[PDB]
RNA sequence: GAUUACCCCUUCUACCUUUUGCAUAAUGGUUUAACCAGAAAAAAUCUAACAAAGAGAACUUUAGCUAGAUACCCCGAAACCAG
RNA sequence: GCCUAACGAGCCUGGUGAUAGCUGGUUGUCCGAGAAAGAAUUUUAGUUCAACCUUAAAAAUACCCCAAAAACCCUAAAUUCCAAUGUAUUUUUAAGAGAUAGUCUAAAAAGGUACAGCUUUUUAGAAACGGAUACAACCUUGACUAGAGAGUAAAAUCUUAAUACU
RNA sequence: AACAAACUCCUAGCCCAAUACCGGACUAAUCUAUUGAAACAUAGAAGCAAUAAUGUUAAUAUGAGUAACAAGAAGCCUUUCUC
RNA sequence: CACAAACGCGUCUCAGAGAUAAUUAAUGAUUUAAUCUUAACCUAAUUAACUCAUAAUAAAUCCAGCCCUAGAACAGGGCACA
């Protein structure tokens, strides 16, 4: 009897729907876990300087070893015990 | 599916182990062909490994047949009257080495739906509940409204 | 005998009277039957809990 | 087997995965939480100590579970897929639920 | 612990009659017990496909207390199925027709929608006054505690009461009451 | 899903097609059986022969040549022309 | 109008398996990745190029990116560009198609009535088997199999209803 | 607080959804070559798999024992009556 | 009106109590005057609805045939006078 127009949550006339007691503590739970958040984001070890190239030796070294696991993509090797052990199908008792 | 088939409730037959463990399988029938390829593994099984799986097994009689077949089967039997058929059929010695461990230590029940993963026979010990088991008791035992 | 019960294997008609003579081997005397708890006693599926008592 | 039980002496659980034993072998199920009886019950933090109580299980049958069909689908999409689940079972019987007079 | 199966799984099965005094009760607060009972969900061996429930039978209903304006604003609303057939009626006026209606009404509304709702309806037995078939009377195991506690008038308490809480102010002897 | 138990309880808006989006009150089908719809090797890749050459003639070649294997549906107009 | 029950031009056979950018249909199982539109076009019911994407193959840097740096009157959210650092991606080569008729939500704007479940661009998002009773697009959620275990997420009735002035 | 998911732990694993297009692994049934000989194997081939085309043909239901259909009368049986 | 009927153009009958809305009053506090009062208590005067008195229905199982002011069928009323 009282029909909400259109469609009910989309249009410029939407169902008026209310927030919770639970909606705003779950908001409220997240904002704190993020003020301490960026509490911990605030004071760096090292400064920015002190950080220059601190591991380039490690990053480089990286790079290396994904290079090197691509280089060596190849074909397989094939052996006789494979072209040979076929025949093995055939094996009888006499 | 559940509805669709049969179901039984968890056991053992003879309540096994309690008492002692009574190994179920009774014997097994191996029938494969001497020359068909599609019997190749089962017949490296029966070479290499049957002879010491029936030592490992005193209690499982094992009947082996060459004959002209071309689907080998193994024909697990058990104590309990159930007969239990399977194709070895273009299979590894592996493959079928597995299967056979399987047959051997399966009770021989049917296989479908067991409806509880427990069985016990009295479950109750010191009591079960029932309507009265938490309710206090009165003076004269009168019932609400009773005078007397 | 697992799971089973006692009078489910021995079949014994008359309870009752097995007690009173085992009570009198044991020199206690008159066991007397006092009901305890009951629900419905007009319904069609009535309970009753009935207890024995000695002293 | 990551599942909590209620146990007696004489009975049978079905465990949905495979264990390494023999059929026939004897086993000391050693997280205990809960012991009880008649006229008393010890309680674990959260667990009862070895020396406290001791309850062996055998393992009667290794077997496996009846075929469980899993079936997905969409509408209008063209997409089913149809697959067989079986599952390695093992049943064990469990024996004896002893308890040491050792208490303080 | 040790019975006969038949006797054990009759016992833990069995019916049980609960009965609920309604003076000066809310008619919702009485359905809410009055619901749990019926679909014997106070049972730890219940489950929807066991008959598991058991009677209730409220009395005083005649009775019944209505926190706030309810009483006037809460209407009962049923259609006969005719043209011009739709009867709203106030509460108030549906109480003075039919005494056991409101209470009824508010457990039938709280039990589950489905075909046991029909059964368990059945189960439930209301009298208007203390009044009981003795019949019913004999059933009865116990009392459910009433979900309200009610506070008594001024008339009710005793000079003891009276004398013992302190008078807060003190009016001047001119003024007249 | 289950369940001692057929129902009763609980959970799920047929399927194709078409669409931004279909339980749709958009399309098609009473049902059963039998019939009823992806086809080609230029370049490519893969496997192999022989290799500055390869192909059982004719060609191609600054690692190529030769061979093999990998590929591209079904039903339907109103018409038009001749006799 | 009529010319053998359908004549804006008969019927039958052949041309004929006419031709349809248009509709319908297109048959075993399981696994790996996986796509919303820039350009032309008698073109917008379609094609062919880009950009994405797929299958192989060669490589080397790829995103992320602090200063420094990019306009003349006023001018925001912010871009561009790049070391470090966190990661494993990106680029070429060889083969390929599909797709190119788009919805809502938030944001900046335009048109309209500071109307539309309206229309036109730009940035972002989504298309749960959980929640918002029902629900495409809102919210929670790195979609495997078996358990008669466990912890969590989003989430369920919104407040007020007040006016004495001798 | 609790209760509440394809999230996350737990015990085991065969260890992570999908439309158009694309890649892969398997395979039903036929035939041929050799095996095989209570119904198969390794290859090679194909008219190689139908819950959807107002699909074709046959057969069956539903609507439905429904709609609709018919012979003037008696008698001694071909004689009288009535139209 | 050419069936013994059906029929109108003809004939007969048709209702009590309680409840309210708007709006009027009486008593009377917060606010010792006043004031009908989303103040109490009793209250009065007051539309239509709407409920309800009251009316109607109300004997479980003979039923072949045959009749009917009963009826599509099935049911239903008659069948001892005479
Ligand atoms: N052009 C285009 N169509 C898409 C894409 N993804 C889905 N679609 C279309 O969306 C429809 C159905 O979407 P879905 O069933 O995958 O949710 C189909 O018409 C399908 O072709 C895309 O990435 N590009
Ligand atoms: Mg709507
Ligand atoms: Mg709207
Ligand atoms: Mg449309
Ligand atoms: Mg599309
Ligand atoms: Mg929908
Ligand atoms: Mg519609
Ligand atoms: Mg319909
Ligand atoms: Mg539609
Ligand atoms: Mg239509
Ligand atoms: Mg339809
Ligand atoms: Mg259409
Ligand atoms: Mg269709
Ligand atoms: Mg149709
Ligand atoms: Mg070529
Ligand atoms: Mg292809
Ligand atoms: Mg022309
Ligand atoms: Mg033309
Ligand atoms: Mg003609
Ligand atoms: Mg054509
Ligand atoms: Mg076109
Ligand atoms: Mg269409
Ligand atoms: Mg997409
Ligand atoms: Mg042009
Ligand atoms: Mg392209
Ligand atoms: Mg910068
Ligand atoms: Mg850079
Ligand atoms: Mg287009
Ligand atoms: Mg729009
Ligand atoms: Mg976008
Ligand atoms: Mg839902
Ligand atoms: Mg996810
Ligand atoms: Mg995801
Ligand atoms: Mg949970
Ligand atoms: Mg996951
Ligand atoms: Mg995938
Ligand atoms: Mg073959
Ligand atoms: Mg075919
Ligand atoms: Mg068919
Ligand atoms: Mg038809
Ligand atoms: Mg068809
Ligand atoms: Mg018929
Ligand atoms: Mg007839
Ligand atoms: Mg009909
Ligand atoms: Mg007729
Ligand atoms: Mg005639
Ligand atoms: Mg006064
Ligand atoms: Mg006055
Ligand atoms: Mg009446
Ligand atoms: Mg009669």
């Amino acid at each position: 009897r009282n029909r909400i127009p259109g469609r009910q949550w989309i249009g410029k006339h939407r169902r008026p729907r209310p927030v919770s007691a639970q909606a705003k503590q779950n908001m409220i739970r997240r904002l704190e876990t993020e003020a301490e958040n960026q509490y911990w984001l605030s004071r760096p070890f090292l400064t920015a300087e002190q950080e220059r190239g601190h591991a380039a030796v490690r990053r480089a070294a990286a790079f290396q070893a994904l290079k090197a696991a691509q280089a060596a993509r190849f074909p397989a090797h094939r052996r006789l015990e494979e072209q040979l052990g076929h025949l093995l199908v055939t094996r009888k008792w006499s | 599916t559940a509805r669709g088939t049969a179901s039984r409730f968890l056991t053992s037959v003879l309540h096994n182990g309690l008492g002692r463990y009574v190994q179920q399988l009774q014997r097994l029938s191996f029938s494969l062909s001497r020359d068909a390829p599609s019997s190749r593994g089962a017949r490296e099984f029966v070479e290499r490994e049957v002879t010491d799986f029936a030592r490992r097994n005193p209690g499982v009689v094992i009947y082996v047949n060459p004959r002209p077949c071309c689907v080998p089967r193994v024909v697990a039997e058990y104590l309990n009257g159930a007969v239990r058929e399977e194709s070895i059929h273009c299979k590894s010695v592996e493959e079928i080495a597995a299967l056979v461990q399987k047959l051997a230590d399966q009770s021989g029940l049917d296989v479908i739906r067991i409806r509880k993963p427990f069985h016990t026979d009295s479950p109750s010990i010191q009591g079960q509940w029932h309507p009265f088991t938490n309710k206090p008791t009165t003076l004269g035992g009168l019932r609400p409204r009773e005078v007397q | 005998m697992t799971g089973k019960e006692l009078f489910e294997m021995w079949t014994i008609t008359n309870p009752m009277g097995l007690l009173v003579e085992e009570l009198k081997k044991r020199k206690i005397s008159a066991p007397e039957s006092r009901l305890t708890r009951q629900s419905g006693s007009t319904t069609a599926l009535p309970v009753y809990f009935v207890g024995l008592y000695c002293d | 087997a990551g599942h909590q039980w209620k146990v007696t002496a004489e009975d049978l659980i079905l465990i949905e995965n495979e264990l390494d034993v023999a059929c026939g072998e004897r086993i000391r199920l050693e997280k205990v939480l809960l012991v009880g009886a008649d006229n008393f019950t010890l309680l674990g933090k959260p667990l009862l100590g070895k020396e406290l109580v001791r309850v062996e299980a055998t393992v009667i049958e290794k077997t496996e579970s009846w075929p469980k069909i899993n079936m997905k689908f969409q509408k209008r999409k063209n997409y089913q897929r149809k697959r067989i689940t079986v599952n390695p079972q093992t049943v064990l019987r469990i024996n004896s639920i002893e308890i040491a007079p050792c208490l303080c | 612990s040790s019975f006969s199966k038949a006797p054990q799984q009759w016992a833990t099965f069995a019916r049980v009659w609960y009965l609920l005094d309604g003076k000066m009760q809310p008619p919702g607060k009485l359905a809410a017990m009055a619901s749990v009972k019926l679909q014997g969900l106070h049972k730890p061996v219940y489950h929807q496909l066991s008959d598991c429930g058991d009677h209730v039978v409220i009395m005083n209903t005649r009775h019944i207390a209505f926190s706030g304006n309810k009483w006037e604003q809460k209407v009962y609303s049923s259609h006969t199925g005719y043209p011009g057939g739709f009867r709203q009626v106030t509460a108030a006026q549906l109480h003075q027709k039919d005494p056991v209606a409101i209470v009824k009404l508010a457990i039938y509304g709280m039990l589950p929608k489905n075909l046991h709702r029909r059964t368990m309806m059945q189960r439930l037995h209301l009298f208007p006054d203390e009044d009981i078939p003795e019949d019913i009377l004999k059933n009865l195991v116990e009392e459910l505690p009433q979900p309200r506690k009610v506070p008594r008038r001024l008339d009710e308490y005793t000079q003891e009461e009276i004398e013992a809480f302190p008078r807060v102010w003190s009016p001047p002897e001119d003024y007249r009451l």
